[PDB]
């Protein structure tokens, strides 16, 4: 035994399967579709609550395989308690957090992102980690931050809807506003931004490479792109307020301090405004009305 | 059976739209809420029946009391979910114990059987008040098209749904712990036979003692069992047992 145990402690081990990805976003933001596509599956059955899956990761050079746990939460907070089932104390460092930003509904991007970021914050509050462990994790994360040279990951979905925004809502290059706001939010939370389009198959391989890099520690070489309007990619540590200032030059009616809701408006969708409930007058009330009519005569 | 029923109600509502009655969206909206409520309780029953089948707590019809002379033609609201056997071939190659299918694939296979069950309800067509209007300029998403939202309409709140997730996680976790014990017999490979021979050295007494120990350890695998069931999940450890 002692023998077998000692042999075991020398195992060439597989890459860590325990690794976890947590995905957040509003319903209909494309969370499930995005992850299913990354998995290589054609059809993902839509779940309400805490959705599940895993990525098969293959290293061709070593001819080795490993698999990343996948967990995507439902948009409704009614299913929030499932997060304790997605991330635990032991599995928290192995977990990579993915937040979905819906570019088909840009006006709810920031608000939903603060919704998702907050919910994660209360979750880690409930987790009750030791303060020393929390400081150690923050040290590791910030060490990864400044050591970047040329974790939370923000992925933008259905960016091709920008083409609709140019037509349906008369958007232009200035409405720079949303991406500057998103980059400032990333700086606030130290996240990496990437733009994606499953419809156009944009940056899917770049996304997959970056996920494998951040989780398994694999290599990564693609540079930061911030010029293309709907293909912006910013790895962690690249963004800065001075670097964000390039977009503020292109503004001509708005200012960087201007509110998101004022410049970008939530459209009042023309739902079927239901008519007033018409109800037959009761016999008593109708007859009191008739009494009032007769008495005055 | 549900879709056929939802077909009949839609035709009647289309007749109401056909004759131009007042306030039809309000009455349809009230009926639509009532239908979703019924789909809520049936979906809650379906998950709990599925959870019982997953945990092995589903009661077979043999235990239905025969003294009750009343016919139970009404089928179970949660149905009779049948989780099929999912054997995992445990294996050791070049002294390296690895499992294909892994416990992670048990997580995949188990959650996958479950994802089929939820789709019995979540994929049903959603009743539309203005279905009769064709080409109506109204946005329609998947939640509008199907009752993909019924999973929040469960009567005991989200408990029935969270019990199903907990049940799947519990069974997969048990399988993972069981498989982890075999995946640990890679101890033959991890440090070689030569390392044990360095440990024994030239002492023939230690070699005599080791030969007795190896024979005792062999006796633990001389069992005819190849498959162990933990609820509906089977581990074909017989391949490793070979």
């Amino acid at each position: 035994s002692s023998i077998l145990s000692e042999v075991s402690t020398r195992a060439r081990s597989k890459l860590p399967s325990g690794k976890n990805i947590l995905v957040f976003g509003e319903d209909g933001s494309g969370k499930t579709t995005l992850m299913t596509k990354l998995q290589g599956a054609e059809h993902g059955k839509k779940g309400r609550g805490l959705e599940y899956l895993y990525l098969s990761i293959h290293d061709e050079d070593r001819d080795d395989h490993t698999r990343c746990n996948v967990w995507i939460l439902d948009g409704d907070l009614y299913h929030k308690g499932l997060l304790k089932f997605a991330v635990s104390a032991e599995s928290l460092p192995e977990t990579l957090v993915i937040f979905v930003a819906d570019m088909s509904r840009p006006w709810t991007v920031m608000e939903s992102l603060q919704k998702w970021a907050s919910v994660l914050r209360e979750h880690i509050d409930k987790m009750k980690i030791p303060p020393e462990e929390m400081r150690e994790l923050e040290r590791k994360f910030m060490k990864d931050f400044q050591d970047y040279i040329e974790p939370v990951l923000v992925v933008c979905t259905k960016c091709d809807a920008v083409s609709v925004l140019e037509k349906e809502h008369d958007y232009r290059d200035e409405h720079d506003f949303i991406q500057s706001h998103l980059r400032r939010f990333c700086l606030q939370y130290g996240a990496a931004l990437i733009y994606t389009s499953v419809k156009e198959e944009k940056n899917l391989d770049l996304l997959y490479k970056y996920i494998v890099h951040k989780t398994y520690g694999f290599h990564f070489t693609t540079p930061a792109l911030v010029v293309e309007k709907e293909a912006v990619f910013i790895p962690a540590g690249w963004d800065n307020e001075k670097k964000i200032a390039i977009l503020h030059e292109n503004f001509t009616t708005v200012k960087p301090e201007d509110a998101y809701e004022d410049f970008i408006v939530k459209p009042p969708v023309r739902k079927l405004v239901h008519d007033k409930e018409l109800a037959a007058e009761d016999e008593q009330v109708f007859l009191m009305k008739q009494q009032s009519l007769l008495a005055k005569q | 059976t549900f879709s056929e029923i939802l077909n009949r109600v839609q035709k009647a509502v289309d007749d109401l739209n056909l004759h131009s009655y007042s306030n039809l969206p309000i009455w349809v909206n009230k009926l639509d809420m009532e239908i979703e409520r019924i789909l809520g309780v049936r979906l809650q029953a379906g998950l709990r029946a599925w959870t019982q089948v997953l945990l092995g707590q589903a009661e077979d019809k043999a235990e239905v009391d025969m003294d009750t002379d009343a016919p139970q033609v009404s089928h179970k609201p949660g149905g009779e979910p049948k989780i099929k056997n999912v054997v995992h071939e445990l294996r050791i190659t070049n002294q390296v114990i690895y499992l294909n299918p892994p416990i992670e694939e048990c997580r995949y296979k188990l959650y996958q059987e479950m994802f089929a069950w939820k789709m019995v309800v979540l994929s049903l067509p959603r009743i539309q008040s203005q279905r009769y209007q064709v080409g109506v300029h109204y946005e329609l998403t998947e939640e509008e098209k199907f009752y993909r939202n019924a999973l929040t309409r469960m009567p005991d709140g989200p408990v029935a749904l969270e019990e199903s997730y907990s049940a799947v996680m519990g069974i997969v976790t048990e399988v993972e712990q069981y498989v982890k014990v075999w995946l640990q017999y890679q101890c033959l490979w991890d440090m070689q036979a030569e390392n044990i021979y360095n440990r024994l050295g030239e002492d023939l007494n230690k070699w005599q003692a080791l030969l007795v120990q190896i024979r005792k350890a062999r006796g633990t695998f001389d069992n005819a069992e190849t498959k162990k069931e933990f609820g509906p999940v089977v581990i074909d450890y017989g391949k490793v047992q070979s």
